[PDB]
RNA sequence: UGGAGAGUUUGAUCCUGGCUCAGGGUGAACGCUGGCGGCGUGCCUAAGACAUGCAAGUCGUGCGGGCCGCGGGGUUUUACUCCGUGGUCAGCGGCGGACGGGUGAGUAACGCGUGGGUGACCUACCCGGAAGAGGGGGACAACCCGGGGAAACUCGGGCUAAUCCCCCAUGUGGACCCGCCCCUUGGGGUGUGUCCAAAGGGCUUUGCCCGCUUCCGGAUGGGCCCGCGUCCCAUCAGCUAGUUGGUGGGGUAAUGGCCCACCAAGGCGACGACGGGUAGCCGGUCUGAGAGGAUGGCCGGCCACAGGGGCACUGAGACACGGGCCCCACUCCUACGGGAGGCAGCAGUUAGGAAUCUUCCGCAAUGGGCGCAAGCCUGACGGAGCGACGCCGCUUGGAGGAAGAAGCCCUUCGGGGUGUAAACUCCUGAACCCGGGACGAAACCCCCGAGGAGGGGACUGACGGUACCGGGGUAAUAGCGCCGGCCAACUCCGUGCCAGCAGCCGCGGUAAUACGGAGGGCGCGAGCGUUACCCGGAUUCACUGGGCGUAAAGGGCGUGUAGGCGGCCUGGGGCGUCCCAUGUG
RNA sequence: AGCCUACGGGCAGGCGCCGAGGGUAGGGCCCGUGACUGGGGCGAAGUCGUAACAAGGUAGCUGUACCGGAAGGUGCGGCUGGA
């Protein structure tokens, strides 16, 4: 399960506009522009000097929350990042970004990474023609992330394309709104993503 | 409840007897030989030895005494029969022995 | 190949048998330092040739007896009682232990 | 006798087989003399079969009654074929 | 591609030092909660006792016979029997029951692991090479007759068949004594003497097939032997009569004190013998930066055992789990004379325990046995069932929506929090329904060709109306731990050294962020916590990698045995050490 | 003395060795338990003294010895961790 509970409460924890809503998060608030302080009756009192733990902890709290992913699947990836020979820090993120429920978001078929998961599990998506409803699907390079045939005509699908018109998309990605398809070009480099998280802390926290 | 493995048991009993019979006559015959072999006889000390050396290999055909265990019996037999005669005798009657 | 090793004879008492003491060097599997241990094998000497203090080669061989599974391959030298010294004195000290 | 036959591998419902020479008395998935070739019973790839025909001729040469449905996979690889 | 530390001895300080926590793991169990699937996995305890069902048979192309059914007659006709054929039942005979499947009791051992040895050995069935099958004779079951017995079974009497038993011949060959050469542990050849072979059956019968006998080789599977490796106690220090070796014998497939007679006086031990305790061992597995430690469940290999113990028979092979005999314990039958039984095989039951599954489906697939084949058996196996036990995937919605409902909580009474959360609008459409619906299965078999190589053709699916596909379609389970420090998430009230908390330091004696409830918050999420045990942290047995003036720790001092260690130059050998190759792993 | 025989032998049976285990006797190790007794640990408040830490009000500690309700005291040496 995802954080089916209130979403805008999370942003209010790192004092950072966590983009996880859609139309609203660009309105006058990710819930943010009116309440730049943590939930609960407290919070808006004099904040506490965060310990080395507090920080490294909550840094990891962002990165995960950002993709609406479970701790289970999450650390399995980080560990897997550790296995393959390379810069674990960034490598993680690339694997983290190869998520199908996330690629559809980056391709903009979906307003949020959450809406993206729903559309995906609902099979409205497809890779290289074949259908796929597994939001965890590891998206390979050269794979065609297309919208399913009977799915194209849908209104919600169109509206998200009526917003992806002209406006650019990931440098490791190609849109093609005409064919209503898309394309996963290459695993992103560190810079190509602009997550509010210092990935080095997230590694540190994974040592206890 | 009653596996017809009995057929195997009843058979072995018949087997047991045959081998028991072939085997025992082997032993009692060999004894006649060694007795006479030392007793100076040879006109028949060897004659008896033949029926032995025979009955061994014949039993060897069957599942009774088998393998080189047939050979041992023969070796440890005539090998000693010959020597028992070396107590004065010389290879008389044409026993299974070459001079 | 039939395993072989050299060692000092250190017992001539037995009939047609001798005791060979053989050392072997090897590093401690956790503490490196090369260490020496020894063992006594019962060698078959049919000719009663080899005597005490002999350094000899022995060979893995057909079982001669309960403990004898080797044969004296060949001599290496005679004067070596100096080693028999250390072995005997080792056995000397055991006295000064059990109470 | 020594026989040439198949041995199960791959998960449940997803069978595979190692065409192999082992003693008839051996267990099926048990230790075997030598693996010659695999075989997918469902052909989930282009490589749904294979046989080290070099040594296969050998074992039949030194006598090694293979299974029936083991002989089958040998005819397809045509170890017996000669012309 | 790998290594983090914290709390606690003081008034405070540095150091030593123990305790304690955060991590990972499990065949787990317990509590609270619990939606769907996939692959795994599930008596660790009493190797305690088990109702019932099934778990090893097969060949009529080895042989005669009881029975039942089909067709015919030998006979001019007939008793009826002969003859042909199918089925069934046993018997005789052959192959398999020593594989497969279960368990860890025992075992500190050449049991296991690893590398070798056998001139000291065996090997059913399969593969290659050579040679051969001539003649003659016999017994016992079935069946018939008579008896004893409750039963289980059994005694006697009479026939008979065969690939069953036996004698004579042919001896390609092989076995043995002795002699010779080669080689050199019992390896190969040769000579005289002697010893041993064979079984028939089927069809399309002048021939092909399945078998039979001897011998050599191959392949495979073993026996035995050896170097080295394999737990704690030294408050176990000495041990030993088949004991150590020898000569000759017995036994085996084969070496050996395995076993025996005779002789010699030896064998083992601080490099830990003997004894005691514990334990199946390994590939591997858990942890660790690694070295190291811990472990051996499922899986594969090896060993051991089949209620305890002993024994041999049959056999190529066994001391044989669903074979045999004997003793002990236990269960049942009994006509009291006697007799039957062995789940540590698959299910299932009972006992014990914190705890561990359906008395399911099927030989369709793979594998094994028998058979010419058809085929027969197969609780090996292929599947399904039950249990969050583990790992993985997935769902309980998505977008919008107030300067913010009611409720509940806090308040300096201005306000703040829950909270975009809900309500609300829209969208998608787990479940449920409709239609279609497998992969796993081409071979044995049939025709052409030769029954060969090659080709063509046909039957067969337990799971399963299952997976998957298409169509229609409802917003549709959230729980647990924590919130003083370590460790991170704060306020209100009740309580008053009482009630209670607790892993450590400690908290409570009427103002508790430490007890209980609430509001709120943090961490996880179909799980969350607890107990137990292992590694970690512990660099706290320190080889990597520790110390002994006062913190625990130098022997009261000497002499010296074994062991450990060892100066400068040259040379030989090449054990350690180093490198290459190869076999093995 | 029985049985079979192709009479050369075989089976049955008898005896002997060894033999599961049963019995008797004497040893060894380990576990449980035992009137009573010996010290040890733990304790929020008891009785008696005040031995130690300051010249602890007799410097302390120590091996040994003797003695005393109890800490302890004293003799003989030793140490400084006393002066
Ligand atoms: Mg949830
Ligand atoms: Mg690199
Ligand atoms: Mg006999
Ligand atoms: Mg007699
Ligand atoms: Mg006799
Ligand atoms: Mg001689
Ligand atoms: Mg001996
Ligand atoms: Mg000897
Ligand atoms: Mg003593
Ligand atoms: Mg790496
Ligand atoms: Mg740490
Ligand atoms: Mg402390
Ligand atoms: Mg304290
Ligand atoms: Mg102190
Ligand atoms: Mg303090
Ligand atoms: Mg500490
Ligand atoms: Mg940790
Ligand atoms: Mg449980
Ligand atoms: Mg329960
Ligand atoms: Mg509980
Ligand atoms: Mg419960
Ligand atoms: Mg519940
Ligand atoms: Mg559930
Ligand atoms: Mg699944
Ligand atoms: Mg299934
Ligand atoms: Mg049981
Ligand atoms: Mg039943
Ligand atoms: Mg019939
Ligand atoms: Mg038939
Ligand atoms: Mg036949
Ligand atoms: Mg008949
Ligand atoms: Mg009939
Ligand atoms: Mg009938
Ligand atoms: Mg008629
Ligand atoms: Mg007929
Ligand atoms: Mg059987
Ligand atoms: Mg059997
Ligand atoms: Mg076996
Ligand atoms: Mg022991
Ligand atoms: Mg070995
Ligand atoms: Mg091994
Ligand atoms: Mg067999
Ligand atoms: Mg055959
Ligand atoms: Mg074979
Ligand atoms: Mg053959
Ligand atoms: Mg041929
Ligand atoms: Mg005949
Ligand atoms: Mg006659
Ligand atoms: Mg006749
Ligand atoms: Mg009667
Ligand atoms: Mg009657
Ligand atoms: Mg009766
Ligand atoms: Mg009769
Ligand atoms: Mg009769
Ligand atoms: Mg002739
Ligand atoms: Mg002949
Ligand atoms: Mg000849
Ligand atoms: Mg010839
Ligand atoms: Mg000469
Ligand atoms: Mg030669
Ligand atoms: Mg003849
Ligand atoms: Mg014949
Ligand atoms: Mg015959
Ligand atoms: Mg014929
Ligand atoms: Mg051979
Ligand atoms: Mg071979
Ligand atoms: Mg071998
Ligand atoms: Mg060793
Ligand atoms: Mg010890
Ligand atoms: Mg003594
Ligand atoms: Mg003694
Ligand atoms: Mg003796
Ligand atoms: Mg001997
Ligand atoms: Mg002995
Ligand atoms: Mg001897
Ligand atoms: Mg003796
Ligand atoms: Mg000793
Ligand atoms: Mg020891
Ligand atoms: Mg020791
Ligand atoms: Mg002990
Ligand atoms: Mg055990
Ligand atoms: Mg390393
Ligand atoms: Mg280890
Ligand atoms: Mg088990
Ligand atoms: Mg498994
Ligand atoms: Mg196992
Ligand atoms: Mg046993
Ligand atoms: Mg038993
Ligand atoms: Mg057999
Ligand atoms: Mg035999
Ligand atoms: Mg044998
Ligand atoms: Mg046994
Ligand atoms: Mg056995
Ligand atoms: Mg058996
Ligand atoms: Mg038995
Ligand atoms: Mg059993
Ligand atoms: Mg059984
Ligand atoms: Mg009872
Ligand atoms: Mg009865
Ligand atoms: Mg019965
Ligand atoms: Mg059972
Ligand atoms: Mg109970
Ligand atoms: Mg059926
Ligand atoms: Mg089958
Ligand atoms: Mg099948
Ligand atoms: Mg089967
Ligand atoms: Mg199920
Ligand atoms: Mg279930
Ligand atoms: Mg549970
Ligand atoms: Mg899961
Ligand atoms: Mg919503
Ligand atoms: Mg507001
Ligand atoms: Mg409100
Ligand atoms: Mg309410
Ligand atoms: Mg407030
Ligand atoms: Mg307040
Ligand atoms: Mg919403
Ligand atoms: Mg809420
Ligand atoms: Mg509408
Ligand atoms: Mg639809
Ligand atoms: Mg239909
Ligand atoms: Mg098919
Ligand atoms: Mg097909
Ligand atoms: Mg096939
Ligand atoms: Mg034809
Ligand atoms: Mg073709
Ligand atoms: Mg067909
Ligand atoms: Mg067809
Ligand atoms: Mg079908
Ligand atoms: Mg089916
Ligand atoms: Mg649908
Ligand atoms: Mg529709
Ligand atoms: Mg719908
Ligand atoms: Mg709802
Ligand atoms: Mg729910
Ligand atoms: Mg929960
Ligand atoms: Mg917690
Ligand atoms: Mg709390
Ligand atoms: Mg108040
Ligand atoms: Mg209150
Ligand atoms: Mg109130
Ligand atoms: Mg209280
Ligand atoms: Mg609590
Ligand atoms: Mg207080
Ligand atoms: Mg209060
Ligand atoms: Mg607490
Ligand atoms: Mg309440
Ligand atoms: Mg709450
Ligand atoms: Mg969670
Ligand atoms: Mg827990
Ligand atoms: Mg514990
Ligand atoms: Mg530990
Ligand atoms: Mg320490
Ligand atoms: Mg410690
Ligand atoms: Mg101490
Ligand atoms: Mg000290
Ligand atoms: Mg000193
Ligand atoms: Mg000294
Ligand atoms: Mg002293
Ligand atoms: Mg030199
Ligand atoms: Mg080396
Ligand atoms: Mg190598
Ligand atoms: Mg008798
Ligand atoms: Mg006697
Ligand atoms: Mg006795
Ligand atoms: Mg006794
Ligand atoms: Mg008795
Ligand atoms: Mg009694
Ligand atoms: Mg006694
Ligand atoms: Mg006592
Ligand atoms: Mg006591
Ligand atoms: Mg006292
Ligand atoms: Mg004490
Ligand atoms: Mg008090
Ligand atoms: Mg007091
Ligand atoms: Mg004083
Ligand atoms: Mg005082
Ligand atoms: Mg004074
Ligand atoms: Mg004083
Ligand atoms: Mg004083
Ligand atoms: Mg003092
Ligand atoms: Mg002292
Ligand atoms: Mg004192
Ligand atoms: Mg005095
Ligand atoms: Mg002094
Ligand atoms: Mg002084
Ligand atoms: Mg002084
Ligand atoms: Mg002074
Ligand atoms: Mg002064
Ligand atoms: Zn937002």
């Amino acid at each position: 399960g995802r954080y089916i509970g209130p979403v805008c409460r999370l942003c209010r924890r790192e004092g950072v506009k966590l983009y996880l809503k859609g139309e609203r998060c660009y309105s006058p608030k990710c819930a943010m522009e009116r309440r730049p302080y943590p939930p609960g009756q407290h919070g808006q009192k004099r904040a506490r000097r965060p310990s080395d733990y507090a920080v490294r902890l909550r840094e990891k709290q962002k990165l995960r929350r950002i993709y609406g992913i479970s701790e289970r699947q999450f650390r399995n990836l980080f560990e897997e990042a550790s296995k393959k020979k390379g810069v674990t820090g960034s490598v993680f993120l690339g694997l983290l970004e190869s998520r199908l429920d996330n690629v559809v978001y980056r391709l903009g078929f979906a307003v949020s990474r959450r809406q993206a998961r729903q559309l995906v599990r609902h099979g409205h998506i497809t890779v290289n023609g074949r259908r796929v409803d597994l939001p965890s699907y590891r998206v390979r390079p050269g794979d065609e992330i297309a919208v399913a045939e009977k799915s194209r005509n849908l209104e919600l699908i169109r509206q998200n394309l009526e917003a992806m018109k002209g406006r650019k998309v990931g440098p490791w990605l190609s849109l093609d709104v005409e064919g209503m398809k898309g394309k996963f070009l290459r695993l992103p480099d560190r810079e190509d993503l602009a997550l509010p998280v210092n990935e080095q802390l997230v590694i540190e926290f994974y040592s206890r | 409840r009653n596996l017809s493995a009995l057929k195997r048991h009843r058979q072995s009993l018949k087997r047991r007897l045959r081998n028991k019979a072939k085997k025992s006559a082997i032993k009692t015959l060999s004894k006649k030989a060694v007795q006479l072999a030392q007793e100076g006889k040879a006109e028949e000390a060897l004659k008896i030895m033949r029926k032995a050396e025979s009955l061994i290999d014949k039993a060897a055909k069957g599942s009774t005494l088998h393998k080189n265990a047939a050979a041992r019996r023969k070796s440890r037999l005539m090998r000693k029969v010959r020597q028992l005669l070396e107590a004065a005798g010389a290879p008389l009657i044409g026993g299974g022995l070459s001079a | 190949p039939k395993k072989v090793l050299t060692g000092v004879v250190v017992s001539d008492k037995m009939q047609k048998t001798v005791t060979v003491l053989v050392e072997r060097q090897f590093p401690h599997p956790l503490y490196g330092k090369v260490i020496k241990r020894s063992k006594k094998y019962l060698a078959h000497d049919p000719e009663e040739k080899y005597k005490l203090g002999d350094v000899v080669e022995i060979i893995e061989s057909r079982p001669i007896s309960k403990r004898k599974r080797f044969r004296v391959l060949r001599l290496v030298e005679s004067g070596r009682m100096d080693l028999v010294e250390k072995y005997l004195i080792r056995r000397q000290n055991y006295q000064s232990l059990s109470k | 006798m020594v026989k040439i036959r198949l041995a199960r591998f791959g998960s449940k419902h997803n069978p595979h087989y190692r065409i192999v020479v082992t003693d008839a008395r051996r267990k099926r998935d048990g230790k075997y003399i030598e693996k010659i070739g695999y075989y997918d019973p469902r052909k989930t790839t282009p490589d749904w079969l294979k046989v080290d025909v070099e040594r296969a001729r050998y074992w039949l040469s030194v006598g090694a009654q293979p299974t029936d449905t083991a002989r089958r996979l040998l005819r397809q690889a045509g170890v017996f074929r000669q012309e």
